[PDB]
């Protein structure tokens, strides 16, 4: 609880969103090469 | 006693008025990306509008350039003044407001007269009317007065407090303004050396590549110029509005210091698709761009921790219980928070664009706009709308009714929802290669493949028109209606033993400034020296 | 409560930072990868190659459309393209599949975009300068060219076509 757990979740979602968009476009990239 | 309030209010109102006018074109643009041509209608309402593009120029200039700058001049001058309880030099402050107002009026004329349909980036050879460039230049030079005014405030406070660390909000404002000064040089150089003498008829041509290079020198940091006023409020005031405290003074300072150091030397990331610019330099700017993303990643945590702390403090239940515990009853609190949520997908989109080669997938497609509306049109604009429910009461004395409270609260959710919906329609249409800055509804069978994302765009178009309308209502409502003596909602800060050391290191503003300038010279100097050594001006055109 | 939470915040801050930098470097590596690979072809040549926009369609590689396509080596081909308000020359552009196409693009008027739908070709075309991009279409068919850079009232209807012969 007292641990930044709430904040950790936030930067986790953030990290996942960055990962999806990124690798995702990276895929589209090679699919267009 | 507090003459800074009037001036601040004038910057704010003028900014919101620019927001209203500029955004009028927004809905029609969303419908346009929804393949629905509503411009014949728009023209019946606004007979001066000659085209989709004139409408778009007004949209970008009034929202992304005028409204944002005015909001920053208001916030980044008034908050430090209040924190220091010192009066800004009012002669300069009013002079700065008049330059903005006059520059604005002078640029408006040509724009509204269809004499400068070149978009907010105004890339040569597209050649606009001299009053457009002249007015834009004066509008922007207005910030140089604001810079002097804040450094003057800081200077005066230091003198009276030798050996003391610069207060938080003022530390943010000083590095912010020093950063903007360094950032503005690219555009000021583009205007003074080419655009002005060109539109005035003293020269026949301008080199397109050096023009875009000087433009983007300012082009990237200007969005940080747009963002930071919102970050100042999210770090120093929202924690209190949230019912908690700013968990860390030092980290807030660090975020702002990294912005001073990294906002300017990354411009080539808007030129990945440009010829004549070395690929190595593009990679360097790409790396530096990923670095400037760090301050925001850090901000993501410091702010979230502050909201979590405030949640758990007021009944915060479980792992996500602190969320529902927040003041979702106050629009002042809701606006910025919803904005931060959307800022998440917004940021990922940004890290993608900064990845050099990956940019070729999305460059110039409907994707860029989808991405940036989550940034400036959402996080920034929502934070500004939210200030209506606290900064205005502070500046006028007039409170917010339970009614006005419920309205603005409706305005904010619908605005945030409209942007999320639109972000879906634009990123998608962009992945489907639909071009940005295009009147596709005029070429109905041009993009069949994007029929579904277009539905989102039409939907978003409807939702946002409602939001805008409720907003215009709520705004004039809160001003013409009939706490002022209460200070600004500056939050309390949780200090630690480590703070002092870090803080004193970051307080060496003069040194960090030189480092920031050195970085800019190292990142742009080689390229610009090669450019000015092989200039090739070309003639202007008026293709509208 | 606050100090305890404060201690854990600066602590996790450093970790967060550590992770962020690392993640950013992975992205960097995945970018460097594309650079060494043959995909770095859609990257505009950095060498400055000036031309006069007012004479590009009267003297030089862009003047005669029939001369637009040129064989510059073994299975390689340079295609001088002209982007203007509001269209592309030649139109269509006919090139062999499996061949390395070195596009050399420029404009006689304003700035134009050169976005070949389905590909990674997306380059700004500046008057007075030549944009050099490389690409090997590995599949036959019709590749639409889209101008994705506002260039005047005829922007939304500015399209080209690259027929890759089968
Ligand atoms: C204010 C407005 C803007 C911001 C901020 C912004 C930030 C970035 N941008 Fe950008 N941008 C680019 C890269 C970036 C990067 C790397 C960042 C980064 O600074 C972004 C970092 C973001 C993050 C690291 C995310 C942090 C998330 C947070 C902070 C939310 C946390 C939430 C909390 C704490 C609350 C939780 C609450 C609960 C209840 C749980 C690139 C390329 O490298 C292009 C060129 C594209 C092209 O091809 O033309 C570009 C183009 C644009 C354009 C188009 C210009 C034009 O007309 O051509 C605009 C207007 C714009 C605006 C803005 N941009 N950008
Ligand atoms: C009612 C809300 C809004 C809607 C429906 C809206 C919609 C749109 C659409 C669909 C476009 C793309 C047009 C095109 O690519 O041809 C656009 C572009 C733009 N919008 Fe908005 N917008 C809104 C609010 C804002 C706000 C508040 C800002 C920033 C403060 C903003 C800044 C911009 C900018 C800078 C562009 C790009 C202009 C250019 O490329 O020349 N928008 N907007
Ligand atoms: C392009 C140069 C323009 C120079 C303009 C100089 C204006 C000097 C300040 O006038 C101010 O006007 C405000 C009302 O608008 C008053 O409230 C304020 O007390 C008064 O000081
Ligand atoms: C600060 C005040 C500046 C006033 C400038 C007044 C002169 C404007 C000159 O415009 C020029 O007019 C020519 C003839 O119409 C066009 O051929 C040319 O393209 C255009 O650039
Ligand atoms: C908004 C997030 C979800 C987006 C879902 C749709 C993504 C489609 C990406 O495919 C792209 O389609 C183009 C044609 O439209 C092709 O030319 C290109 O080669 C191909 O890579
Ligand atoms: Cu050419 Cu748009
Ligand atoms: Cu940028």
């Amino acid at each position: 609880e007292e641990k930044p757990k709430g904040a950790l979740a936030v930067i986790l979602v953030l990290t996942l969103t960055i990962l999806v968009f990124w690798l995702g476009v990276y895929a589209v990239f090679f699919a267009r090469g | 006693a507090y003459p800074e309030k009037k001036a601040t209010l004038y910057f704010l109102v003028l900014g919101f008025l620019a927001l209203i006018v500029g955004s009028l074109f927004g809905p029609f643009q969303a419908l346009n990306y929804g393949n629905v041509d509503a411009y014949p209608l728009l023209k019946r309402l606004l007979p001066f509008v000659q085209s989709y593009y004139q409408g778009l120029t007004l949209h970008g200039v009034l929202n992304a350039i005028v409204f944002t700058q005015l909001f920053a001049q208001a916030i980044m001058v008034y908050l430090p003044a209040r924190e220091l309880n010192m009066r800004p030099n009012m002669g300069l402050m009013w002079l700065s407001w008049w330059m903005a107002f006059i520059g604005l009026v002078v640029a408006a004329l040509p724009l509204l007269a269809n004499e400068a349909t070149v978009l907010y980036t105004f890339y040569p050879p597209l050649k606009g009317h001299w009053a457009f460039y002249l007015g834009a230049s004066v509008f922007v030079l207005s910030t140089w007065v604001s810079i002097y005014i804040v450094l003057d405030l800081w200077r005066r406070w230091k003198a009276a407090n030798p050996g003391k660390v610069t207060p938080l909000v003022t530390y943010m404002a000083v590095v912010f303004w020093l950063m903007w000064f360094l950032a503005s040089l690219g555009l000021v150089l583009e205007a003074v050396l080419f655009l002005l003498p060109w539109s005035f008829g003293l020269v026949e041509g301008v080199d397109p590549l050096v023009a875009r290079t000087l433009f983007w020198w300012t082009g990237h940091p200007i969005v940080y110029f747009w963002l930071l006023p919102a970050y100042a409020i999210i770090y120093t005031i929202l924690p209190k509005q949230a019912g908690g405290k700013l968990v860390s003074d030092p980290m807030a300072r660090l975020a702002f210091l990294l912005f001073l150091l990294l906002s300017t030397p990354v411009g080539f990331h808007h030129q990945f698709a440009d010829p004549g610019i070395d690929p190595t330099w593009k990679m360097i700017h790409s790396v530096l761009t990923l670095f400037v993303a760090v301050p925001s990643l850090m901000t993501a945590f410091t702010v979230a921790a502050s909201l979590e702390f405030a949640g758990r403090l007021r009944g915060g239940r479980g792992l996500f219980g602190w969320i529902r515990a927040l003041p979702w009853d106050n629009p002042a609190f809701v606006a910025p928070v919803l904005g931060l949520l959307g800022f998440i997908p917004g940021g990922a989109g940004g890290i993608v664009n900064a990845s050099f080669t990956l940019d070729y997938v999305v460059h110039n497609t409907a994707w860029v706009p989808g991405h940036f509306h989550l940034q400036v049109a959402s996080l920034v604009t929502l934070t500004a709308m939210g200030s209506l429910y606290w900064l205005l009461p502070n500046l006028t004395g007039k409170p917010i009714s339970d009614a006005q409270r419920r309205l603005g609260l409706a305005v904010v959710w619908l605005w945030f929802l409209g942007m999320m919906i639109m972000a879906v329609g634009l990123h998608w249409a962009g992945l489907l290669n639909v071009p940005r800055r295009a009147y596709i509804a005029q070429v109905p069978d041009a993009y069949p493949h994007a029929a579904v994302p277009m539905v989102f765009n039409v939907l978003a178009g409807i939702v946002l028109l409602v939001a805008l309308l409720l907003f215009i209502y709520g705004l004039f409502s809160v001003l013409l209606s009939r706490l002022a003596e209460a200070p600004l909602p500056f939050a309390e800060v949780i200090s630690g033993p480590e703070d002092r050391r870090l803080v004193l290191a970051m307080d060496r503003i003069g040194f960090w400034f030189a480092v920031a300038a050195i970085l800019v010279v190292l990142a742009y100097g080689p390229t610009l020296v090669q450019l000015f050594g092989h200039l090739n001006p070309v003639p202007g055109w008026r293709l509208w | 409560d606050e100090h305890k939470a404060h201690k854990a915040i600066l602590a996790y801050e450093k970790g967060w930072l550590a992770f962020s930098l690392a993640m950013l470097f992975v992205f960097i590596a995945l970018i460097a990868y594309t650079l060494a690979t043959h995909t770095a072809g859609v990257i505009p040549a950095g060498k400055l190659e000036r031309v006069d926009p007012t004479t590009v369609r009267q003297e030089g590689p862009w003047a005669d459309p029939a001369q637009a396509v040129v064989q510059t080596g073994p299975n390689q081909y340079t295609v001088y393209v002209l982007a203007f308000a509001f269209g592309y020359q030649p139109n269509p552009i006919e090139v062999p599949q499996g061949a390395e196409i070195v596009f050399k693009i420029t404009s006689p008027d304003v700035i134009h975009g050169f976005h070949v739908e389905g590909t990674n070709i997306n380059v700004e075309v500046l008057p007075g300068e030549v944009s050099t991009v490389r690409y090997t279409f590995k599949r036959p068919g019709e590749y639409r060219i889209i101008c994705n850079q506002y260039c005047g009232l005829g922007h939304q209807n500015m399209f080209g076509t690259i027929v890759v012969k089968e």
